[PDB]
C-alpha cells in the first residue's frame, strides 16, 4: 500500500510539476503510458490527440505499470505452490484494481 | 611522519598550505607500491583522526578481497537433484569429477556449486573422508593475496618472506587481527626474538624466518591448512 | 563408474533453406523459371468489438458506446494475382549425416557409449525406415500449411543437381498420397533410398523442391507471419506484418522444418490422430497438451538414459523415436 | 643461480585481418571482383520447451501452462542470395619474424640465454617443419569453421603480393588435403619455403587469401556471433548477434588465427583425434578438457623452465611445440591468475 501511494503521488508529483506537455521526440512507450500519466493536451498537444486520451482513459498503462511492479518483486513457485503467495498475488491485484479504479476516475 | 595500519602506510606531504585561512597538509593511503587514495586534512588533527579518515576505504577493500579470493563450495545432493542437504567450502577440488547429472542409480551425490556441474556419486563414509582431507580455513581468502612461491610446500621453491608480506597476518593492523605478543607465544619464542622478525631490512638486524615456523605458524592462524 | 554428460549439443541434420514464392498460370509449369513473385501490399480494416466480452455487465449503454468506435487497423496482405490461377514455392535442402557425434561435450566415456550405442543401431537396420517417412513427408505437399487446404490438384517436381545440372527427377501427385499413412511406391523407394544413403554419409545430397497449387484467381496466399513491437501506435502495420525476402513474400525455414519432420505415429495415447512433429515431450501447440508425458516412461530423456547406461534397449519404433530426435538436433543439457 | 624473469611478453607473428564475406555463382570465379557482399536480416522465432526439467517441475498441469504462454524471439540471420550457390571469404595475412625477441623483460641473463637457446634451435632446424604445417593449414580451407562441412566443391587461391601487384600464384583443392595429416607436395613446399624465409627475418612477405566454397541455392553461412548485454529484459529483444564490418557479414581475425596454429600432433593422449591448435596447457574449449595436463611433464611452462634454466633440452617435436608457443606470443610471468 504505502509503494502504491508512493507511485500515486509521484505521479501526481510528475504531472502538476510538468509545466507543459512536450511532444517527446522518441519518447519509447513514453507516450502511450503519457497518454493519461501525462499532462493535459496544451498547445503543444494535437486537440485531436487530447479529445482520443480524453475518449480512453488509461488502462493499458494501469496494466504495464502492474506488470512492472509485478517484474520488480521476485516471484518463484513456492509463492504459486504456497497458500500464503496466492494471498499476496491475490492482495496485490486488489492493490493494482485500486490504483486502476483511482487511476480511471480521474481519467477521462 | 608515517602511519602503519598492517600493510597500509599513510604518510604527509612534506610542505602544507592554507586553505580557508587554517594550514593544512596533503594525506596519501598506500598499498605497498600502489597509491590509492589522497586526502587534504587540517593540523591539530591526533593519528586516531587519521586514521578513522582512511578506515571505510580499508574496509572497502578488505570487503572487495574477502569476496573475490572466496574458496569453492561442494554440496552434497540426494537422487533427485534439488534440497542440497549439506554444503562444504573447500580449497581444492577432489581430482575425480566429470560433468553429470545425478539419476536413480545411487541415493548421493557430491556436485559443485558452479553451474555447468561436475560432481560425483559418494556413499556418505567416502565423503566424510573428503571433507576431511580437502576442507578450508576460516582465512583462506588471504592467500589470495601473496606471492605463491611464499606458500609452496617444496622446500627447493620456497623464499621467506619479507615484512611487508609478514605484516598481512601478523600485527594489530593485519587481516587477522593478531598480536606480535600472542604470534609468540604461538611459536614458543620470547617477544624481543619475534621482533628480531620483522624489523625492516636484514642489514637492521633481523633474520629470515624458518620454512617450518612460517608454515606451522600459518597452519596454527587458520590460514593454510598445511596437511 | 559412468553418468551422463552435462553439457551436450548436436548440430542439426536435414536444413531447409526459405521457402520463395512466384506465381503464374497452369500448364505453364514446364517454363517457370521466369514466372512473378507475389508482392506484399497494404490494406486498411475498420471493424467492431466482435470478442466474447466480460459477461454480467448489464449495461448496454458502455456497449453502444464501444459500438461507435471503429478502431480502424492497417493490415498486411498478400494475394494472387488477377490473371494467375497456379502458385509455386520453391527452396532447397541438403542432407549431412554422421548424425551420431555431438558438437559438445563433458565427459568422454559417456560420448564414446553413445557412439557404439548408434553404431549398434545404425548395423542392425539402416536409416531406411526414417528415410521413408521423410520422403513421404516431402512426397505430400505438407510444408505448404495453409495454401494446401481448398487445392485442386497439387504437383511437386525434385530434382537431385550432383553437379551444376540435375541429374535424376521425380513428379508427384500430392493429394492421392495421403497425410495419415505411410505407403510404398517404387519412386517413393528411389527417393527415400537417396536420403538414407545421404544419411549414412556415403555421398552428399542437395535437392530442390518445387511446388505448383491451383487455388484459382485472386484468392489469398499465407506467409509467415512476423513480430510487431507495441511501442508504435495504431499505424504502421499495427495487425500484423508478412516475412518476406527483397520484394517476395516467403516462408521461414523452421516452418518448413517443422513440417518435415512431422512423422511420430508411435505416441501412445492414441492412433486415430496422425503423425505428429518429434520433439521430447511430443506436444503440439495447436492442441496446446502434451503427449510422451513424462510421468508415463515414454519421453525422449528417461528412454535416453535407461538405452545409454542401463543398457534397456526399448522397443524398435521408440529406437526410431530416439534416433530422429537425434537427427533434429538440440540442446540436451541441464 | 639463475632464476626466471617475472615479466615476460611476446608480441604475436602472423597476424591476420579480419575476413568478410560475399556471394557469386560458380564459373565466375574468375570475375569475382564485383560479387556483392552478403548482409545480415531479422526474423521471428517462436519456440516450444524442449529441455530437461526439475523434479519440482513435471506435474503436467504446470507444463501444460508453460506451453500455453510461448516464447517470442528475433534472431540475426545470414544466407546466400537466392540465385547464387558460392561463397567468397578474403583476408589478408603479415609473417613478421624476429620471434625469439621478448617485448618486455625484467633479467638480461634470461633474455640472452632464450635468445641463444633459440638461436641454437634455429640453426639446428630451420623453421621448415612449422611453416609447412602452417602451409597445409593454409591450404586446405579450415578456416572456415561451419560453412566448409558439407560443402560440394572448395578451392582457395594465393597471391604473394610484394610491391603493389602480384609475384607468385597458388591454387588448390581444399578438400584433397585433409584434415588429418600433414603430406608433402612440390606448391605446397615452394609455399612453405615462403613462409619459413618471412619467419626467419630474410624478406618482407604479405598474402591474399581468398577462398571459393560451393553451398547451393539460397542456403545458410554462419559468421561470427557476437554478444549481446542487457540488463533485467523484457522478454521480446534479440536473443543473436552477428558480427558486420560497414554492413557486410564477418569473421573475427582471432577466429581466423586460432584456425591457423591448428597443428599439435604431439599431445601424449592419442592420436585418432586430430591435430589441435597450439596452447600452454593445450585445450580445445568444445571437448572442456585440457591435453597437456601439467601434472604430466609436457605443459609449455615445464618445458620451458627445463630448457632454459637446466638445459634439458627435449624431444624435437617438443621443441617444435614450444618454438609455435612463442610465435604464437602471451603473457608469461608473475601475472599469475
Amino acid at each position: 500500500g504505502q509503494i502504491c501511494d508512493e507511485a500515486l503521488q509521484y505521479a501526481a508529483r510528475l504531472r502538476e510539476l510538468e509545466p507543459g506537455w512536450s511532444a517527446t521526440p522518441g519518447c519509447q512507450l513514453h507516450d502511450a503510458e503519457q497518454l493519461w500519466l501525462d499532462p493535459l493536451r496544451a498547445q503543444t498537444d494535437e486537440t485531436f490527440l487530447q479529445r482520443r486520451l480524453r475518449g480512453d482513459w488509461p488502462a493499458e498503462v494501469g496494466n504495464r505499470f502492474a506488470n512492472w511492479l509485478n517484474r520488480a518483486v521476485s516471484s518463484d513457485s513456492q509463492i504459486l505452490g504456497s497458500p500464503e503467495a496466492a494471498q499476496w498475488s491475490q492482495e496485490l491485484s486488489k492493490e493494482l484494481t485500486m490504483f486502476k479504479e483511482i487511476l480511471e476516475d480521474e481519467r477521462d | 611522519n608515517a602511519i602503519h595500519i598492517g600493510p597500509f602506510s599513510i604518510t604527509p606531504a612534506a610542505r602544507g598550505l592554507h586553505y580557508g585561512g587554517l594550514p593544512h597538509h596533503q594525506w596519501t593511503l598506500y598499498y605497498g607500491p600502489r597509491e590509492m587514495a589522497i586526502k587534504t586534512l587540517p593540523d591539530s588533527y591526533t593519528s586516531s583522526e587519521v586514521r578513522d579518515e582512511f578506515s571505510d576505504i580499508i574496509a572497502e577493500f578488505v570487503i572487495d578481497a574477502r569476496h573475490r579470493y572466496a574458496p569453492d563450495v561442494l554440496e552434497l545432493v540426494n537422487s533427485d537433484g534439488d534440497a542440497v542437504l549439506a554444503r562444504v567450502a573447500v580449497s581444492r577440488l577432489p581430482e575425480a569429477l566429470s560433468g553429470c547429472i545425478p539419476d536413480d542409480r545411487f541415493p548421493y551425490w557430491l556436485l559443485t556449486a558452479s553451474r555447468p556441474r561436475l560432481g560425483l556419486p559418494v556413499t556418505l563414509n567416502e565423503y566424510t573422508a573428503l571433507a576431511v582431507e580437502l576442507s578450508a580455513p576460516p582465512l583462506a581468502w588471504i592467500t589470495g593475496l601473496l606471492p605463491g612461491e611464499v606458500l609452496t610446500h617444496d622446500a627447493e621453491e620456497w623464499r621467506p618472506p619479507t615484512s611487508w608480506e609478514l605484516r598481512h597476518v601478523v600485527g594489530e593492523g593485519s587481516f587477522t587481527g593478531v598480536s606480535g605478543a600472542a604470534a609468540a607465544a604461538l611459536l614458543g619464542m620470547s617477544a624481543t626474538n619475534f621482533r628480531k622478525y620483522t624489523a625492516g631490512d636484514s642489514a637492521a638486524n633481523r633474520q629470515k624466518i624458518s620454512f617450518a615456523a612460517w608454515h606451522y605458524l600459518l597452519d596454527r592462524l587458520g590460514v593454510k591448512r598445511a596437511s | 563408474i559412468l553418468s551422463t554428460a552435462s553439457v551436450l549439443a548436436f548440430e542439426r541434420k536435414l536444413d531447409p533453406s526459405d521457402a520463395l514464392m512466384s506465381a503464374g498460370a497452369w500448364a505453364q509449369r514446364d517454363a517457370s523459371q521466369e514466372w512473378p513473385a507475389v508482392t506484399v501490399r497494404e490494406k486498411s480494416v475498420r471493424g467492431t468489438i466482435s470478442n466474447r466480452l466480460k459477461t454480467k455487465d448489464r449495461d448496454p449503454a458502455k456497449l453502444d458506446a464501444s459500438i461507435q468506435s471503429p478502431n480502424l487497423q492497417t493490415v498486411d496482405v498478400a494475394n494472387l494475382p488477377s490473371d494467375a490461377d497456379t502458385l509455386k514455392v520453391r527452396f532447397t535442402l541438403r542432407v549431412l549425416g554422421g548424425a551420431g557425434t555431438p558438437s559438445a561435450c563433458n565427459d568422454a566415456a559417456y560420448r564414446d557409449k553413445l557412439l557404439q550405442t548408434v553404431a549398434t543401431y545404425v548395423n542392425e537396420q539402416g536409416f531406411a525406415e526414417l528415410a521413408r517417412r521423410y520422403a513421404h513427408n516431402l512426397a505430400n505437399a505438407r510444408f505448404l500449411w495453409r495454401n494446401r487446404v481448398g487445392a485442386e490438384a497439387v504437383e511437386v517436381r525434385i530434382n537431385h543437381i550432383r553437379q551444376g545440372e540435375v541429374a535424376r527427377t521425380w513428379r508427384f501427385d500430392a493429394l492421392a498420397i495421403g497425410l495419415r499413412d505411410f505407403k510404398a511406391d517404387a519412386e517413393l523407394d528411389a527417393l527415400a533410398e537417396l536420403i538414407a544413403s545421404g544419411l549414412s554419409g556415403s555421398g552428399h545430397v542437395l535437392l530442390e523442391v518445387v511446388a505448383f497449387a491451383r487455388i484459382g484467381d485472386g484468392q489469398e496466399v499465407f506467409p509467415s507471419q512476423e513480430l510487431i513491437l507495441d511501442k508504435g501506435d495504431k499505424k504502421g502495420q499495427k495487425s500484423k506484418t508478412l516475412y518476406s525476402v527483397r520484394d517476395a513474400a516467403a516462408i521461414h525455414s523452421q516452418k518448413i522444418g517443422n513440417a518435415l519432420r512431422t512423422i511420430d505415429t508411435w505416441y501412445p495415447d492414441e492412433d486415430g490422430l496422425g503423425p505428429i512433429a518429434v520433439e521430447p515431450y511430443g506436444s503440439v501447440t495447436s492442441q496446446g497438451k502434451a503427449y510422451r508425458q513424462p510421468k508415463q516412461k515414454l519421453d525422449f530423456y528417461t528412454l535416453l538414459d535407461n538405452w545409454v547406461l542401463r543398457d534397456e534397449a526399448p522397443a524398435v519404433e521408440q529406437q526410431h523415436y530416439v534416433i530422429a530426435n537425434l537427427i533434429r538436433g538440440g540442446v540436451f543439457g541441464e
